[PDB]
RNA sequence: GGGCACAUGGCGCAGUUGGUAGCGCGCUUCCCUUGCAAGGAAGAGGUCAUCGGUUCGAUUCCGGUUGCGUCCA
């Protein structure tokens, strides 16, 4: 027949590999060749894959033999599987009180697309997954985690992302339902009450190690921050796009830069970690001001956020930019010019700031004018090497990508500690790194809760240092070392009586063995 | 970490007890007696620069130590000198001694036993089972399986002669319980010696299996399981290394070993082993298949006065096929009792003096005109024939070795060699196949496109499609010229074989009073051996 | 049953004595399933089905073996 011999070929491959691996012996010819020698007796197009054979192993043998094919730390060991979901399409808040929507957001509810949420084009993989789930969080989460399971990953720490427009502009009942649904699809609990859902997810297997909620500076007030900390949010993503007030004004942005900075301060003093969006090639900017703002961003001790997202301005049909690009009022950059600009910007990224992404993955056939290729960071790093300078980004110095791309191993770990001042607070940045090769092995941020901006009833009662983020990628007793040094710092360097770590609800038990007791939404510990 | 020893090893080793007392947590001690790498960090690298001069090169880039090195370092490693073993043994001495340390710091001792390169897991599992508990012992087994591979530790548990520990470990090995539970049950419900035999079988320890199966029965009648086992595995050496006590059973092993040796390859072993068992006809067969005429025929004449000459016929056939005309003549004259045939073999083996002896012995001087003079004439003929043939071969060899004639230069000139024409350096890809090939090498070839080892020292060959060229890079037939000596040896072997024969035959023929041709052929032989280009310029 | 064109990355192909490493899919990796796509980039998978003598050269020449169309008497 056509395909039956393929199924029985996979079956014999599975049984033979299990038998060989029980006593500790490897294969010889990368089973696909052995697969064909039996299944392609007539050569009827039977093409297996690694996922195909993985979905054949029996459960008892699957759960024990699967990770013996993957070894990248963040891939299967650290296992922070970024599982992105989307909310129902809706119109972003500012449109009401200004008159029109942001002038560069493609898609939405009233664009040429009837189906994609705001700032989305309904062609990214996430959009098709959302629509094939009809924007329901339960199906989204279950399907994504199941697809990840099928592809042979041993995922154990799901990290949620809530993409799409401003999620914070929805009726409170709807958001409560969304978050409860996410946690339920993770843990398996089938309840409806946010408190119970959190309490169940905390014990859950497949821990919800956090959740990110991209939002707007205005919709991040005290009450909104309390809401998102109730949900379990751990990292915020804030739209900025410009430090020049004129650009924000001309883009129908609807929020002043001063508002952005105030929101940064109060959120970082609420224990969050903020990742900001920074659009180059905004109208009326030019290369000189582009470089100026990106050089000030890390120089002004007011923004200095921990993450970043460089999103070069892409014009797409239907936006407010098509009725301005067609008239020729605005012309984009040049390919070489923009690659060089990205190179110079990345040259200035301090070691603590992590570059989470570069230019959007909106498809080439749809963009009217902007970035040509889709591998901008590749060319940026090549041009960086050409110029001589090098990148200090966390993502460009973490162990995991090095072991598979650079194929360089770490052997000179040493303790390094930065100590800067951002958003009115004193932020320490501990790390275990490789000074000779500039490889970051583990990191931990830390902040002295500033009197001016802190507001949480847990923090204003007594002096407090917040462990805003702890991350270990590639014996291996590092989290312990970093946590101990942070304790020492908060006891002597900071003079704080109670040190508390914000944590995703999934990982709240890990700090339990460290002696932390659960206070509100934080894992705290007195000193 | 390891530093703490490599810096002041003498003082450290002195105060290891103080150090252990200092380190409070068991965890630190544990994970310090595991990361002991056999490399130093104070005299091979990370030099203390406090005392070095400020103008010295502080440090160069350490080399990557290309993979191949590790191959002849792990096999060159000496497990008696390594620092790891020394510190492990010191720790073991300071820990096993005090009862309190054994009570508490057990996991340290387990780590030490599993860390030393000889991997003393036997002592580790022994001490683990020796604990009188069911809570800590299982914890330590789990710790060991996390540390050391579960399969090897389970095999060591078997080798420790315990099943309960083996079953406890086998719950961490992921093997199907159907594949070991019946095994462990069968091991459990048997006698100590049967269980030990089965244990030593499963690990493959055949010698232990036999040396523990032999002791199951104290009877003088040997078992048949033992002989079946040794026959299946061919370990009779341990059979005779174990039963040096019981003569009768040792003779049983002699019998089975003799059968084995007679079957597989070799024969005098079978005869000398049958010497104890007697095995008359088989002993005779082994002796005569060994071409040992005298011993077999002595056994015949001392045992069988009926087949004395038939074995003599077999031996004379062997010696005629062996072309050993000396013992052939001996057994012909003494046993076959034929002086004429004995002298014929004497002439065949280029012997005349004893041939004259034998002709005199039968009071027969006619034999000279019958065989001896014809035999000497044939000897003269064959020496003349070999003279001419070897002279022609020498001419051909010299003609090939006329001169360098350039041609091949890419090979180091030891490839030429040939009476030290020129020295050489290293070696290049083996070229110049049969009879002066060229080395255009425009392309890589049909069997080409890869690297070439560069092995033209003097000569070489490759297995790529199995040679298929008669010139297997060797100095023989259709030789490729260019041979550093070893072509003289092709002639030296023959002339040294014939030279005692040459002088013997010429002296014997001189004794017969035809010394003209004798001295003629002697002088011709000395001339042809002299004029040979022996090595370089006859030096 | 023997002659017999052919038998060559998993697959259909360029295997060539003036003269042997790759085409199309297929698989693995990263960019990226908007941290891991079944696109694009970049690689791993082989010196012919064995051997004998000569050529810068050898299942590549000749010789026979196991199948793939095929007989023939
Ligand atoms: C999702 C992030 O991308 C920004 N953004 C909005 N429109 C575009 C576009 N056309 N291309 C790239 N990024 C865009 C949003 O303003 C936010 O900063
Ligand atoms: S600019 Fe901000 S608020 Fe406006 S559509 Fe884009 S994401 Fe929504």
């Amino acid at each position: 027949p056509e395909k039956e011999r393929f199924i029985q070929c996979c079956a014999d491959i599975t049984l033979e590999l299990t038998d060989s691996l029980t006593s500790g012996t490897t294969r010889e010819i990368n089973l696909n060749g052995l697969i064909t020698k039996y299944s392609k007796k007539y050569k009827l197009k039977q093409q297996p894959r690694l996922t195909d054979i993985i979905n054949s192993i029996p459960d008892q043998y699957k759960k024990y033999l699967l990770p013996k094919l993957k070894a990248k730390p963040v891939r299967t060991a650290s296992g922070i599987a970024v599982v992105a979901v989307m909310c129902k399409p809706h119109r972003c808040p500012h449109i009401a009180y200004t008159g029109n929507i942001c002038v560069y957001c493609p898609g939405g509810p009233d664009s040429d697309f009837e189906y994609s949420t705001q700032s989305y084009t309904g062609y990214e993989p996430t959009s098709m997954r959302a629509i094939r789930a009809r924007y329901d969080p339960y199906e989204q989460a279950r399907g994504r985690v199941e697809q990840l399971k099928q592809l042979g990953h041993s995922i154990d720490k799901v990290e949620y992302v809530l993409m799409g427009g401003t999620f914070m502009s929805l009726p409170k009942e709807y958001r409560e339902d969304f978050i409860v649904k996410l946690h339920n699809a993770l843990s398996g609990f089938n309840g409806n009450d946010i408190d119970e859902a959190i309490l169940y997810s905390q014990q859950s297997l497949t821990k919800c190690v956090g959740i990110t909620i991209e939002t707007r500076p205005d919709y991040c007030t005290q009450t909104h921050l309390d809401d998102m900390l109730k949900y379990g949010c751990t990292r915020l993503e804030i739209g900025v796009q410009s430090l020049y007030e004129d650009v924000a004004r001309d883009t129908n942005r609807g929020h002043t830069v001063r508002s952005v900075c105030e929101t940064f301060a109060v959120s970082k003093d609420a224990g969050y970690k903020v990742v900001s969006h920074m659009m180059p090639d905004l109208p009326n900017v030019g290369m000189e001001r582009d470089i100026e703002q990106f050089k000030e961003y890390f120089e002004n001790p007011d923004f200095r956020t921990d993450g970043l997202k460089i999103y070069p301005t892409l014009v797409i049909r239907g936006t407010g930019l098509y009725e301005l690009w067609k008239t020729g009022r605005y012309k984009s950059y040049s390919a070489n010019a923009l690659v060089d600009l990205v190179a110079r910007i990345l040259a200035l990224v301090p070691p603590w700031t992590r570059i989470y992404r570069v230019q959007r993955d909106i498809p080439m056939p749809l963009v009217t004018s902007g970035v040509d290729n889709g591998n901008l960071r590749e060319l940026a790093l090549a041009r960086m090497k050409d110029l001589g300078t090098t990148c200090r980004d966390v993502r460009t110095r973490e162990v995991g990508i090095q072991e598979v791309h650079h194929k360089v191993q770490p052997d000179q770990v040493e303790l390094i500690r930065r100590d800067y001042y951002a958003n009115g607070g004193w932020e320490t940045f501990l790390s275990y790194e490789d000074p000779k090769k500039d490889i970051l092995i583990g990191l931990l941020r830390l902040r002295k809760a500033s009197k001016k901006y802190t507001y949480r009833k847990e923090f204003t009662s007594q002096r407090t240092s917040i462990v805003r983020e702890l991350h270990v990628y590639g014996h291996q007793g590092f989290g312990t070392l970093l946590m101990e040094e942070a304790e020492r710092i908060a006891k002597e360097e900071h003079g704080s009586e109670k040190i508390s770590v914000i944590s995703g609800v999934g990982v709240r038990n890990y700090y339990g063995k460290l002696g932390y007791e659960l206070d509100g939404p934080y894992m705290s510990k007195r000193i | 970490l390891d530093i703490l020893h490599d810096y002041a090893p003498e003082l450290f080793i002195e105060n290891l007890e103080v150090f252990i007392n200092q380190i409070g947590r068991v965890d630190y001690l544990n994970l310090f007696i595991s990361c002991l790498s056999e490399d130093d960090v104070t005299k091979t690298k990370y030099k203390e620069t406090l005392y070095s001069g400020i103008s010295k090169s502080f440090g160069m880039e350490p080399a990557p130590l290309t993979e191949m090195q590790i191959y002849m370092k792990k096999k060159m490693f000496d497990p008696k000198t390594s620092k790891v073993n020394k510190i492990c043994d010191a720790v073991l001495n300071v820990l096993l001694s005090n009862p309190e340390y054994k009570k508490k710091y057990l996991q340290t001792i387990i780590t030490a036993y599993a860390s030393q390169n000889p991997q003393n897991l036997s002592a580790a599992l022994k001490l683990i089972s020796e604990l009188e508990n069911s809570e800590e012992k299982d914890s330590c087994v789990t710790y060991l399986c996390f540390l050391q591979d579960v399969n090897v530790v389970y095999k060591s548990a078997l080798s420790l002669y315990d099943v309960s520990l083996a079953l406890l470990v086998a719950q961490k090995s992921q093997m199907d319980p159907r594949e070991y539970l019946p095994f462990l049950q069968e091991l459990q419900d048997n006698e100590p010696l049967r269980r030990k035999f089965l244990i030593d079988d499963y690990l493959g320890n055949y010698e232990k299996a036999l040396e523990h199966l032999s002791e199951i029965d104290k009877d003088g009648n040997v078992s048949e399981e033992v002989i079946d086992y040794v026959e299946s595995h061919d370990l009779y050496k341990h059979g005779l290394a174990l039963y040096r006590y019981d003569s009768e059973k040792q003779n049983v092993i002699y019998n089975i070993y003799a059968k084995h040796l007679s079957s597989n390859q070799m024969y005098t072993d079978a005869a000398v082993a049958y010497e104890m068992l007697g095995k008359l006809k088989e002993a005779m067969g082994a002796y005569q298949s060994a071409k040992r005429w005298r011993e077999a025929m002595s056994i015949a004449v001392q045992k069988f006065p009926e087949e004395v000459e038939s074995v003599a016929e077999e031996l004379i056939s062997s010696l005629t096929f062996e072309h050993r005309y000396v013992d052939a003549a001996d057994i012909q004259l003494e046993y076959l009792d034929n002086v004429k045939e004995a002298v014929a073999l004497y002439c065949k083996a280029y012997r005349y003096d004893i041939a004259s002896l034998v002709a005199i012995k039968a009071k027969k001087d006619e034999l000279l005109e019958e065989v001896v003079d014809p035999g000497l004439g044939e000897g003269f003929g064959i020496i003349a024939e070999l003279l001419a043939d070897c002279k022609g071969q020498i001419n051909s060899q010299l003609r090939r070795l006329r001169e360098l004639r350039a041609k091949k230069e890419e090979n180091p000139y030891a490839f030429y060699g040939q009476e030290t024409e020129q020295a050489d350096d290293v070696s290049v890809a083996p070229s110049e196949t049969s009879t002066q090939e060229s080395f255009f090498t425009r392309y890589t070839g049909k069997t080409g496109g890869t690297a070439k080892t560069g092995a033209s020292r003097r000569t070489a060959k490759n297995k790529r499609r199995e040679e298929r060229k008669r010139a297997r890079g060797k100095k023989g037939t259709i030789y490729e010229e260019e041979y550093l000596v070893q072509s003289v040896g092709r002639l030296i072997e023959r002339l040294n074989q014939t030279k005692p024969d040459a002088v013997r035959v010429v002296e014997g023929l001189c004794r017969r009073n035809m010394r003209e041709q004798a001295h003629q052929i002697q002088k011709n032989f000395v001339e042809v051996l002299d004029l040979l280009k022996a090595n370089v310029k006859e030096i």
